[PDB]
């Protein structure tokens, strides 16, 4: 099998054998040695690449990405930021100016980012630059750098890429996808790799059953609904982001904090939700929020609701042939909020996952819909604390006195994220807090102003 | 050059992409590629190693073995053995027992998962408690020094703080992971390596092979990041590299996969301290009484070193007139800790920076007046000296103190925050000044040497080389700034070349914030020889004294007849005089004994002081570093730009240790955190947002480098700083001691804050 696409301005047709080889790999077999190996996990940014195609261009990590993925797109590495002529890009000279390396290991890796991110001028850098971990410099002369670039216009050899076009299975239609995963339930799907590629990085397993998903527009549609919103599986969870920011703005929120821009950018929500994770900050908040999911088979089309799909840890009720085709979330909360704890900020993953949503007939409170992840196998509802809550008062005792139903709940880990103790009290704190919030009250380390 | 706010040499090269590594080097399509595999018991003997499947799987050329070790069996930077492969029992999981050589570096990971193993475990000392129960410990006792008597002062004492709590590990997290290339050269080898210490590389791969040292040579450009890490760390992999290739017949590379990385390599020696600490009703301190319980691992590495440097550091910035510390290295069944950016430095600090901190609240008086109050005297009978006994005379802390409280406008934010805190029951806000006061030096007295070798070519342009090596502190464009400013000409005019045993032998670790320090030195040693040379030959030729001819600004100047320094320097050539030149340089002033705790191990002292602000939420233990204020001593400084960025990442490298970075064993020994997704360095927006740093820019008393400072380390320090502050918010939920443990993760956090409201 052969796919093509752009490098570095220049048109090439790769020969593809091993459809598994990470875009890491083989960029510095081919002896492009500036992209950087720091992890081989999605954690460091410093294989940061640039991939443009009809919907423009971001930066993607190349460790997490497979060749087969970049067929038909136009990919920028770091040598090939700067200008034909030699000439450095704004970004480049910027952190010169500015002294934004120092050992240099992590520097192709934010130029790439950097440069993506002035050519789509963006400026939100403290997410921009999350997937991007530096050592040495406390990331300050880093932002200078930035600021200091955006001034500058874009550069238009960057810009040139969009001119173009314009083994293992790559279906292009839902349908095409669906027949064949119908002979073969016994494949891999491969999304946005995230979760997949790890298995070959760290795990060291071939994967031999291979279909690739990325190259399937219609599966990854956000269309509207009469009953709500319907996201395709296909949908980035960048792009969710994306969509949340005006109907969902609590998810627009939680999103923020899902991986880096890095990740979000080729990270989906049917692969979040088929992965089929405790600690996946997806299925939290869609819960809370009470949407539906769809499946296939084919022909098929069960319609459960999310919180039932997840039936025991690394178990769900997913038929052979039977692939997450879409989720359907309302038209509106605004009873949600989602609360992500973890060690640091950026770039982590929950200990706890507190997903609230709760409607008010003028004081009583009248629907419960609170979720949790990483607090059991699967995420669930806290059913005897959503019970106990019901037709209740809307105030902080009432909650107080309700919170021991959770330890009912829920019976947490320990481990090296948090101990039982603690992600038990957080999942009780979050309750305090959403009544907290939900009165006026400050509540938000993150919204607290220098 | 010196003195100017010039980029890093290689500023343009990493920008680019160019600048490369060591897994970046071409090299023949024959070369193999190494994996370990490593021990899943943390204390057993091994009674079965089948290693068949492992010579089976695909692309495996060879698998070594113990027995397979042509010489010597040893990588420790210490007089006491520390196998590079098992030698017939395990000592912590992650410890190499075979070795793998295949086609390619996949291949190799891959077979070094396929052995058959059977171990016999035996009782495995894990925690501290357990060391000291078991005697598990190195130096046969603890190390004691004193000075006075502690016992008496405390017992009469107006006020006492006794205490006791944790301080965390850490693991470096050098973005360019541990790595080594063998080449054989007939009858010898050369080594290319990520590291800090080359010349203990050469020695090592030496012994593996049975070499003498003229026959191992180690070229080394420059590190992407080491901090200590690869001080020693490098050895394992340089001598798997070397035997290797001996045995196989080609060229051998190895580069740690970052899990294998967390999981062999050490990583910073975690302490308990335990303190008592005194003070007169005045608010002086009468006495402080110490003891260190340090985590070393499996072997000693350089734990010896490191923990007599937080004894040194215990007296923080402070005078104390009796003084007592008793430190006990003890030996566990884990990672083998080393160096790391302070070299036990910041641990010792913390301890009695903890220590006043109680004592202050104790008593309830503002911390910093406390502080102020027991800094060492301002420079000016006989000066106050330290618990080892060494004068202080260059202590300007009292008065930076002061300056940096002004321009961080220091009274009236902590106003603001207790007004803010008054109003606020969720969140909550702290902030603290800490002060550092770091001494220079390997305490090792006889690592105080550098060399230097300098070539003028016919051209006039500049072949630099120094024993330092680059690992992004910017040692080599310092190193280019010196040579500049002595031989008269542009930096543009001087380049400099990889570290080379060859070219520069016996030299110590880039470690202590020596390098530009000793090398400095030693790059000026040489170039004045070269000027001296040059001028003699002028002064000869133009009829006058040498002194009298004059090298600036890329002219020369004799006899009211001016040159360019090329015309100068070719005429020399022709002239028949050698334009190479070696340098060196030994640090005077210093001795001291290890053993007695008394001595001048130190030239001086670097200081700063920093002022943090945080906020952190009541419910959850979630926190953000708000505002930071940092004003630091780097002499006068050789580099501005490179010294404000030693100072902005070794804050942020210090508070990130106190903070959201964590190291988790299991109970069988497994390290869990072992991973970027698990271990949690600051990542972008955890800078301060408001990041302010001003150098204290006064000469150094002490004859260094154009009277700067090392400011290597020093500034890491500043990081305690932040944890201080954080404990600070905590003290304005109750009425309680907070009691904060290292590192002040959000559980720790929220622990903290709910004994202060007093809550279970
Ligand atoms: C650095 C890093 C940070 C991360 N942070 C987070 C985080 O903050 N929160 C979080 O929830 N996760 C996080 N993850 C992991 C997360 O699961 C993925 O990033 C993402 O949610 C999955 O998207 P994907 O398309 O890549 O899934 P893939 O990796 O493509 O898929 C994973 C599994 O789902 C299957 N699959 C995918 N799509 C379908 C489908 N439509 N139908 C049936 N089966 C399917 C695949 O075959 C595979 O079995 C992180 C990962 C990395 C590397
Ligand atoms: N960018 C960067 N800066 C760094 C380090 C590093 O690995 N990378 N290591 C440090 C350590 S551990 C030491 S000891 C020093 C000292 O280097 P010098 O002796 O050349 O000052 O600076 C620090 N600065
Ligand atoms: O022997 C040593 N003494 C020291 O003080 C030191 N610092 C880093 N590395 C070191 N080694
Ligand atoms: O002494 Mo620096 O190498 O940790
Ligand atoms: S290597 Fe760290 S992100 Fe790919
Ligand atoms: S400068 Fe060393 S990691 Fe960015
Ligand atoms: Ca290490």
């Amino acid at each position: 099998m052969e796919i093509a696409f752009l490098l570095n301005g220049e048109t090439r047709r790769v020969r593809i054998e091993d459809p598994t080889q990470s875009l890491l790999e083989w960029l510095r077999a081919e002896g492009l040695t500036g992209t950087k190996e720091g992890c081989n996990e999605g954690d460091c940014g410093a294989c940061t690449v640039m991939i443009r195609d009809a919907a423009g261009s971001r930066a993607v990590n190349a460790c997490l990405m497979m060749l087969p993925q970049i067929a038909g797109k136009a990919l920028r590495t770091i040598e090939g930021i700067a200008a034909p002529d030699g000439r450095l890009h704004p970004v480049q000279q910027a952190m010169i100016d500015h002294h934004g390396s120092q050992c240099g290991f992590c520097t192709p890796g934010f130029i790439v980012s950097m440069a993506a991110a002035h050519d789509r001028d963006r400026k939100d850098y403290d997410d921009l630059l999350a997937g991007n971990l530096c050592r040495c410099t406390g990331y300050a002369p880093i932002l200078r750098a930035a600021e200091a670039a955006a001034g500058e216009p874009p550069a238009d050899w960057l810009q040139a890429d969009a001119a173009f076009t314009l083994p293992a299975f790559l279906p292009e239609t839902s349908d095409a996808l669906a027949d064949w995963y119908l002979a073969h339930p016994e494949a891999t799907l491969i999304a946005g790799g995230t979760d997949v590629s790890l298995w070959v990085t760290k795990a060291l397993r071939d994967l031999p059953e291979v279909a690739f998903l990325s190259h399937c527009k219609d599966l990854a549609q956000i269309r509207e609904t009469p009953d709500g919103y319907g996201i395709g599986a296909g949908v980035t969870i960048a792009a969710l982001r994306a969509f949340a920011e005006g109907p969902h703005p609590a998810l627009a929120g939680l999103l923020r904090r899902f991986a880096s821009e890095q990740v979000r950018q080729v990270a989906t929500i049917g692969g979040n939700i088929a992965n089929g994770s405790p600690i996946g900050d997806g299925p939290p908040a869609l819960i809370a929020m009470g949407a539906s999911l769809t499946l296939r088979r084919g022909q098929e089309r069960r319609r459960m609701p999310l919180e039932d799909f997840f039936l025991e840890y690394r178990k769900q009720d997913r038929r052979p042939g039977e692939f997450v085709e879409s989720v359907t979330l309302p038209k509106s909360a605004p009873g949600l909020r989602c609360y992500k704890l973890s060690k640091r900020f950026d770039q982590d993953i929950s200990a706890v996952c507190g997903c609230l949503n709760l409607t008010l007939k003028g004081s009583k409170i009248e629907t419960a819909r609170i979720a949790f992840g990483g607090m059991a196998g699967v995420p669930k509802r806290a059913a005897a604390f959503e019970a106990a809550l019901i037709g209740q008062d809307f105030r902080e005792d009432t909650i107080a006195a309700a919170l021991p139903l959770l330890a009912q709940d829920f019976t947490p880990l320990s481990d090296m994220r948090a101990s039982a103790a603690y992600r038990m009290n957080a999942a009780q704190a979050m309750a305090l807090r959403y009544v907290r919030e939900l009165s006026g009250e400050a509540v938000a380390v993150l919204e607290v102003m220098p | 050059s010196v003195g100017k706010p010039l980029p890093h040499d290689s500023a343009r090269a990493h920008v680019t992409g160019q600048a490369r590594y060591l897994d970046d080097l071409p090299c023949p399509a024959n070369t193999l590629h190494l994996a370990f595999g490593l021990s899943t018991e943390a204390s057993a003997a091994i009674t079965g190693l089948d290693l068949e499947p492992v010579r089976e799987s695909p692309g495996v050329i060879a698998v070594f073995t113990a027995a397979d070790l042509p010489h010597d069996n040893d990588a420790s930077p210490a007089p006491s053995p520390e196998p590079v492969l098992a030698t017939g029992e395990v000592h912590f999981v992650g410890q190499p027992i075979f070795l793998v050589a295949a086609t390619s570096h996949r291949a190799a990971r891959i077979a070094a998962r396929k052995a058959r193993i059977t171990y016999a475990p035996r009782p495995a000392i894990l925690t501290l408690d357990q060391a000291l129960a078991a005697d598990s410990r190195f130096e046969g006792g603890p190390v004691i020094w004193a000075r006075g008597d502690v016992e008496t002062a405390l017992a009469g004492a107006a006020h006492l703080a006794e205490g006791c709590f944790e301080i965390g590990g850490q693991e470096h997290f050098y973005l360019e992971g541990q790595a080594a290339l063998a080449l054989p050269a007939e009858g010898g080898v050369v080594i290319h390596c990520s590291s800090q210490h080359p010349s203990e590389i050469q020695h090592k791969v030496a012994h593996a092979l049975g070499l003498a040292f003229h026959d191992v040579r180690v070229e080394m450009r420059r590190m992407g990041g080491g901090f200590g890490g690869k001080e020693s760390q490098g050895n394992h992999l340089a001598i798997a590299c070397a035997v290797a290739a001996r045995a196989t017949g080609r060229p051998c590379k190895m580069r740690y996969d970052r899990d294998d990385d967390m999981v062999i390599t050490g990583k910073r020696h975690d302490f308990r301290i335990r303190y008592r600490i005194g003070a007169d009703a005045s608010g002086k301190l009468l006495g402080a009484d110490f003891v260190h319980l340090a985590r070393c691992g499996w072997s000693a590495d350089l734990s010896l070193p490191v923990c007599d440097r937080a004894m040194l550091h215990a007296d923080g910035s402070y005078f104390v007139p009796a003084l007592r510390i008793e430190s006990h290295r003890l030996r566990t069944n884990t990672q083998s800790n080393t160096a790391f950016r302070g070299f036990g430095g910041p641990q010792g600090a913390l301890g009695m920076e903890r220590a006043i901190e109680h004592l202050a609240r104790g008593m309830g008086r503002d911390p910093a007046e406390l502080r102020a109050l027991n800094f060492y005297d301002p420079p000016e009978k006989k000066t106050q000296t330290t618990h080892y006994g060494q004068e202080v005379a260059d202590c300007v802390l009292g008065e930076l103190v002061t300056r940096l409280q002004k321009s961080a406008n220091f009274t009236t934010r902590r106003a603001e925050i207790a007004a803010w805190n008054s109003t606020n029951r969720t969140l909550a806000r702290g902030i603290a000044l800490s002060p550092v006061k770091f001494g220079i030096s390997f305490t090792l007295t006889h690592l105080n040497q550098a060399g230097a070798l300098v070539q003028i070519y016919t051209d006039g342009s500049v072949a630099l080389n120094h024993g330092g090596t680059e690992m992004g502190q910017g040692l080599h464009a310092k190193m280019v700034q010196v040579a500049a400013a002595v031989l008269g000409i542009d930096p543009v005019q001087v380049r400099i070349t990889a570290t080379d045993t060859s070219k520069v032998p016996n030299t110590s670790a880039t470690a202590a914030s020596s390098g530009a320090d000793m090398n400095g030195m030693a790059v000026k040693d040489a170039c004045e020889t070269l000027r001296g040379r040059l001028a003699g030959f002028v002064a000869a030729r133009e009829g006058c004294a040498a002194r009298d001819v004059i090298f600036d600004a890329g002219q020369v100047q004799a006899s009211g007849k001016s040159w360019r320094f090329a015309e100068i320097v070719a005429a020399a050539y022709m002239a028949r005089i050698s334009l190479s030149a070696t340098g060196f340089y030994a640090t005077p002033k210093l001795s001291w004994d290890r053993l007695r705790g008394q001595g001048r191990p130190f030239l001086y002292f670097a200081y700063g002081a920093a002022i943090t602000e945080v906020v952190i939420d009541r419910l959850t233990g979630e926190n953000r570093i708000l505002r930071t204020d940092i004003l630091h001593d780097a002499g006068a400084s050789l580099n501005p730009a490179l010294d404000i960025g030693q100072i902005e990442g070794a804050y942020v490298q210090g508070a990130g240790w106190l903070t959201t970075e964590e190291l988790v064993w299991d109970h069988c020994g497994r390290l869990m955190t072992h991973a970027p997704s698990t271990y949690k360095i600051p990542a972008f927006s955890d800078r301060p947002r408001i990041f302010n740093v001003a150098l204290w820019d006064q000469p150094n008393r002490e004859e260094t480098i154009f009277r700067s400072k090392a400011v290597g380390e020093p500034p890491f320090l500043l990081g305690i700083s932040a944890f201080l502050a954080l404990h600070d918010a905590c003290a304005a939920c109750g009425p309680h001691w907070p009691d904060l443990q290292a590192p002040a993760t959000p559980e720790a956090v929220l622990a903290a804050v709910r004994r202060a409201e007093g809550r279970a």
